[PDB]
RNA sequence: UGCGAAGCUAAGUCUGUUGGAUAAUGGCUGAACGCCUCUUAAGCCAGAAACCAUGCUGAUUAAACAAUACUAUCUUUUUUGUUUGCUAAUGUAAAAGAGAAAUUAUAUAUGUACCGGUACAUAAAUAAUCCUAUCACCUUUUUCGUGAGCUGAGCUGUGAGCUAGGCAAUAGUUCUUUAACAACAAAAAAGAGCACAAACUGUAGACGACUUU
RNA sequence: CCUUCGAUGUCGGCUCUUCCUAUCAUUGGGACGCAGAAGUCUCAAAGUGUCGGAUUGUUCACCCGCUAAUAGGGAACGUGAGCUGGGUUUAGACCGUCGUGAGACAGGUUAGUUUUACCCUACUGAUGAAUUUUAUUAUAUAUAUACAUAUAGUA
RNA sequence: AUUUCACUCAUAUUAAAUAAAAUAACUCCAAGUGGGCCAUUUUUGGUAAGCAGAACUGGCGAUGAGGGAUGCUCCUAACGCUUGGAUAAGGUGCCUAAAUAUUCGCUCAUGAGAUCCCAUAAAAGGUGUUGGUUCAUAUGAACUAGCCCUGAAAAUGGAUGGCGCUAAAGCGGA
RNA sequence: UUGUUUUCACUUUCUCCCCGCACUAAUGUGGGGAAAACUGGCUUUAUUUCUUCAAUUAUUUUUUUUGCUGAGGA
């Protein structure tokens, strides 16, 4: 017969499975659509997560109770060093998906970046990438023709720098940002030109802009129902214990349904978290990236004691309005609108 | 299922035809008109020399036969439209809340404000090939005119509909915009 | 049926027809591959045969989707969806002849340079009246979810030009080789050619 | 399926075996009737190991010959071979199992000065 | 018993889109039925927390796949063969000419030429068609097209052909016409690095797995 | 009285999921005896939500109150190797009526053991090979090719 | 009434027809059975029931085979082992052997329809279309009955058996 | 309470005339009138291989290409 009492289903079945994530590294699932209209321009970059902090801000909202009033919001640390661009991908439209043209790459890349390539480099003779960047600077611009001819998406490889973090690893996240702008012809020219240097944080976002987060979640390992989907304790007399759901389906279909919550893993999930607005982007270079204009006092971001867990943000970093998923130390990949 | 029956529509004067496959062109002096009748099985024979078209079914039932006249109606009404601009002359009424009417685009999207004093623009654009202006005599009309009676009476329409009245007594809150005649230019 | 493949430009088809002789052919052992499958027609209007398809959406073993019946948006997985419910799929050799279909939307690579067949008994212009109504499978998929109806279109209107390119050669080889067989006829001997005057060669 | 080799007709091979003798060990394959209440085999059901009955039965003028169109004779001794003296064309002799090394190459020599094939010739040697 | 970092944690903090196509309904043009009619014909429009996309999660859900980076004695032609558990070695769901690339409309199309239109041709049992097969050999007289090397150009070879000649098939009446494709093995001739483990890590964790050095 | 009496655990509640629509609210509409407000009838619509408590074992019911609404139902009267055990429904005992009596009572009352998963499947998470009679929405300097192409390891 | 003598009443087809009618009749000994159920037709109780109780015949039981997708009882048809032939029931678009056969009509369904049993549908309606009938000077009416439509709402996701089918692969014929 | 007899009305035109006079689906057409007699029908003579001699039934005689089977041993 029907429920008692109606109350809402425990848990989002539009995050199943609740299983590990394939990879730490969060991934854009899709880009931001592309406007021709607007010049070529990065639409994604890769930071760390260092830590958490709180500011003081002044509101601006007419009608509201706070507005003329002083706050206090709760941010996220996200250390920036600037990505490099190392390589260049082209993407056709076929009735199957999207298709790979071309991959073409700079004339050198790091280490760090190499380090990718290996699961074992410290033993290896750091043979990769070293006879295909000799390829003739003819081949380089034909496979640059066919692709400003042939494709329709534009996507520049580029990696972080670790080096310039206190994170003990080594190897360099790479990943694939789309050039989202005017024509082919004028994206390829705008990644041909930093097809080498260092892509700062601020070329590609601006302050007071609102971004997408990605990134995986805190892991727990497997955890109870109660935990893992919120439902309600049985009570004390329960003879096999409380901390599980009584009934996990009726008697017809004679099968578990999927919806029926149950212990499993509980964290380390993808996850693509909307609308962080970044407060500041600061610099390395200056030595009052902490300061504002009602301070005036000469300090950094970092908090006296280093950031926990973490270390000392030494590099570009932005202040996301919020919290974001992740440890500390997780890459979090901020993507435009 | 009658073996023959034909139907036939005079060409006025300063009218160009032409009809390949049922795909009629109708060119004039306010312009041109296409239509495409490939959804019905017609026999057209257009007589350039001697104006006139005629329409011809062949083993029409009355269900098809049907269509003849809604074919040289169509045609005829392309006619008149591509000769002489059809024209809807619409009236902006009003109880208490005077409707404010402002045309842009060259004489497209009209919008309007002040329905009901709602104080929101309430937009709606001209189909191709109609314009939509004021008269120049009664202050509270609108001239919808255009070559094609389609186009210009969905125009008329789609002016008349943006701006229905909700959750009150329809027959007593008669506010709206109404077409009033119906003629040519 | 004895050629070693058949290609069957399926704009224009009843889907049904289409798919019981394309599995026939398969079940007596033609190879067969299946072209333009976004242009195949249904009888009934397209409303109604949207209806029909989301009679099929709302199925689902609702203990798990993912066992469920899969509905695959294709145009051509939908042909191919037919023709293997046309076909005793479950066992061995109803399994090979329907591994020996192949279904595509457009023309791919080898199949936009070989001869492309036509079913005329499956023709909707021979099997469907003119008053009634009909729809169109790659309109059909693109209303389900498929949204790859218009880049089909535009690489449709490429081969068209290339197809186009190609025949305007074939045909001005053609006109010089009749010319040249018109000169030679001539010069062979006058029994040879009133043979073959004969028998309209 | 029959198999005909000359003018022997073997209506059918394959022996019958027991029903459901192929997946229980404690029932062996040799052939019972079903007796049963609702058993498939009794009732006849298609497919499903049909029971023997009279019409198999073989043709009487060559039933109980062998392959060689002679009718099988056992002997275990050399003096039970003078009835096959007058019929060495539509005999054939067969030695008992258990016939010594020495009785069973007198019996084969014997069989042989009179003409009358052995079965098992090569047996024991 | 106080206090209690770190870590977990909510009672604390942050975040939680817009497009398409529709239903009801209201309409447009418009016959049937001189008038009328939202169509209870044809042809159209606007339209819902519904639907389908977008976005998000998984994708050993596709026993799926692409690009890239580096590498493994390896890679290319001919002859003979595949008739201690092994160390030469063979399989076909379909060769017998498995011959055939324009596009489109079905109450019509297609090419060409001018500015969708005009004019002119073509096609309308379309595969009921067209194309491809047998002229062996060797010699002689020779003609025309392609490859090696050579300097737009000469020579050799290759394919097709021309004149003239004589030169072969034979296994007893058929038992598949051993004729295809792909692979493999042996022998000859030519060119050519990683991963696991280990120690460490803890952004991970029941164990595997995962992030690292 | 068709299946189960060499046993399908018999009420209710709690927990949890899903489904139906004969729609309570929410979306968009049509009608009104429709001025506005409120409401009533009705259409497409099941996407979202349908509560806190007093009494009673209760379902049902009835009040207090919030709400936007506190709609109706199914899933072996969903759900006891999920719980609980208040009721019913063993054995103790009490009352009333009935019976000579033993005892009876859809009359009341109180006390009265709730067993097993390590198997298969399902579900939830966690490792993981093998995949050629297999695959191809191409690959080649305005140009050919399926009579083709693809070995493998790591990342 | 009986008995005995006479005469004679078709038989060469047989005191009407037809009859694998003596496969008869009789006697003895004995097994199992003595819960039945179903279908057509008739019928009682009951609102009704896959309910309860009866009559006739045939079946199921006790029995497989072909068909009805599936099914103890429906249709064809009952059974030794085979080779050919030809059919029954029922089918011939594919599943699936055989017609995308021929010929003539009807039908468009924004929940079409599609083989007895059989797997539900009614009262009441329609200015959908197709034929007919009777009244009024190519018109207006009233009827009538074919197909279609409304009436027509249920719970896991779903079933003319599936795919699908509309110049039918639907409905009524030939 | 049946037969018998009579009247008109029935055809083609690639014909002509008038009206609309190009109005048609039309290489024609709608309406209104004439014409003979090609066409269509009938009556005679000769023929049926120019052409036809059909179909159904009854009664007979063959024929093309072919599948399966060979019991027995007087």
């Amino acid at each position: 017969s029907h429920r008692k009492f109606e109350r809402p289903r425990h848990g989002s079945l539009g995050f199943l499975p609740r299983k590990r994530c394939k990879r730490l590294r969060g991934k854009i699932r899709s880009f931001p659509k592309d406007d021709k209209e607007k010049p070529p321009h990065f639409t994604a970059f890769m930071g760390y997560k260092a830590g958490m902090t709180h500011i003081v801000r002044e509101v601006d909202k007419p009608g509201s109770k706070l507005h003329k009033k002083e706050i206090v919001e709760a941010c996220t640390i996200i250390e920036c060093a600037p990505m490099v661009v190392v390589g260049i991908v082209g993407y056709r439209e076929t009735p199957k998906g999207l298709r790979i043209l071309s991959t073409v790459w700079a004339n050198h890349v790091s280490d760090e970046f190499r380090r990718r390539y290996y699961k074992n480099w410290y033993k290896s003779e750091k043979k990769a990438f070293t006879k295909s960047l000799n390829v003739p600077e003819a081949t380089k611009n034909c496979l640059l023709k066919r692709i400003e001819k042939y494709c329709t998406v534009l996507r520049a490889i580029c990696h972080t720098q670790p080096s310039k973090t206190p994170l003990r690893m080594k190897k360099a996240h790479i990943m694939e940002v789309q050039i989202n702008g005017g024509s082919m012809k004028e994206k390829l020219e705008f990644v041909k030109e930093m097809l080498e240097k260092n892509l700062p944080v601020s070329t590609v976002f601006n302050p007071n802009e609102m971004i997408d987060v990605i990134s995986v979640t805190k892991g727990h390992g497997t955890k109870g129902v109660v935990s893992r989907y919120g439902v309600k304790r049985l009570p004390r007399k329960t003879h096999r214990g409380l901390r599980k759901v009584a009934c996990i389906g009726a008697w017809h279909p004679a099968r578990v349904q999927f919806q029926i919550p149950r212990h499993g893993q509980k964290g380390y999930f993808h996850r693509t978290e909307r609308n962080k607005k970044i407060y500041r982007i600061g610099l390395k270079t200056d030595k009052n990236s902490a300061s504002t204009d009602a301070d005036i006092t000469e300090k950094k971001i970092t908090p006296m004691g280093g950031f926990p867990h973490y270390g000392v943000v030494n590099e570009d970093f932005l202040l996301l309005k919020g919290c974001v998923a992740g440890t500390k130390k997780r890459p979090i990949t901020l993507r435009k609108n | 299922k009658t073996i023959v029956s034909t139907q036939k529509v005079l060409i006025p004067e300063g009218v160009k035809v032409a009809i390949n496959a049922r795909k009629v062109t109708v060119s004039g002096k306010y312009g041109t008109l296409r239509r495409s009748f490939r959804h019905l099985p017609i026999d057209i024979r257009l007589n350039k020399l001697k104006k006139y078209i005629k329409v011809v079914m062949w083993f029409g039932v009355p269900d098809s036969l049907a269509c003849i006249r809604t074919v040289c109606t169509h045609l005829k009404n392309m006619f008149t439209g591509v000769t002489k601009k059809f024209l809807y002359k619409m009236r902006l009424v009003h109880a208490h809340f005077p409707i404010n009417s402002n045309i842009v685009d060259n004489n497209t999207r009209i919008e309007i404000r002040n329905y009901l004093g709602e104080k929101s623009v309430r937009f709606v654009k001209a189909l191709p090939g109609v314009v939509i202006e004021k008269s120049p005599n009664v202050k509270d009309e609108i001239y919808v005119s255009g070559a094609d009676i389609e186009n210009v009476s969905l125009t008329a329409a789609l002016i008349h509909q943006s701006v229905l009245c909700r959750n009150k007594d329809i027959r007593k809150f008669l506010d709206g915009i109404y077409v009033s005649e119906v003629t040519t230019v | 049926m004895y050629k070693k493949e058949y290609v069957i430009d399926c704009k224009g088809h009843l889907l049904g027809r289409l798919a019981s002789l394309i599995a026939k052919e398969l079940l007596n052992g033609q190879r067969i591959v299946a072209v333009r499958c976004e242009d195949i027609n249904i009888s009934g209007s397209l409303y109604r045969n949207k209806l029909k398809y989301q009679e099929f959406l709302r199925l689902r073993t609702n203990t798990n989707p993912k066992k469920g019946p899969l509905h695959l948006r294709e145009p051509s997985k939908i042909l191919w969806r037919c023709v293997r419910g046309m076909l005793p799929h479950k066992t061995y050799k109803g399994q090979l002849a329907l591994k020996k279909l192949k279904v595509c939307v457009g023309m791919p690579y080898p199949y936009d340079k070989k001869k492309k067949y036509v079913l005329p008994s499956a023709l909707r212009a021979f099997r469907l009246k003119k008053h009634r109504r009909y729809c169109r499978l790659g309109t059909l998929s693109s209303r389900v979810g498929w949204n790859y109806d218009t880049l089909v279109k535009k690489n449709e209107v490429l081969r068209k030009q290339v197809s186009k390119a190609y025949y305007k050669k074939k045909v001005n080889n053609l006109n010089e080789k009749k010319e040249i067989k018109t000169e030679a006829l001539n010069l062979i001997n006058p029994e040879q050619r009133q043979v073959l005057e004969n028998f309209g060669y | 399926a029959v198999k005909k080799v000359g003018k022997i007709i073997k209506k059918r091979t394959k022996k019958f075996t027991r029903f459901q003798s192929n997946r229980f060990m404690r029932v062996k394959p040799a052939w019972r009737k079903p007796r049963g209440i609702d058993c498939r085999v009794r009732r006849r059901y298609k497919g499903t190991n049909l029971m023997p009955s009279i019409g198999y039965g073989s043709n009487k003028k060559t039933k109980f010959l062998l392959p060689n169109n002679k009718y099988k004779y056992v002997v275990k001794n050399v003096k039970e071979m003078e009835p096959l003296i007058m019929n060495h064309t539509k005999y054939c002799v067969q030695i008992a199992h258990n016939v010594s090394s020495k009785k069973r190459k007198q019996i084969i020599e014997r069989a042989k000065q009179m003409n009358v094939s052995v079965i098992n010739a090569k047996a024991r040697l």
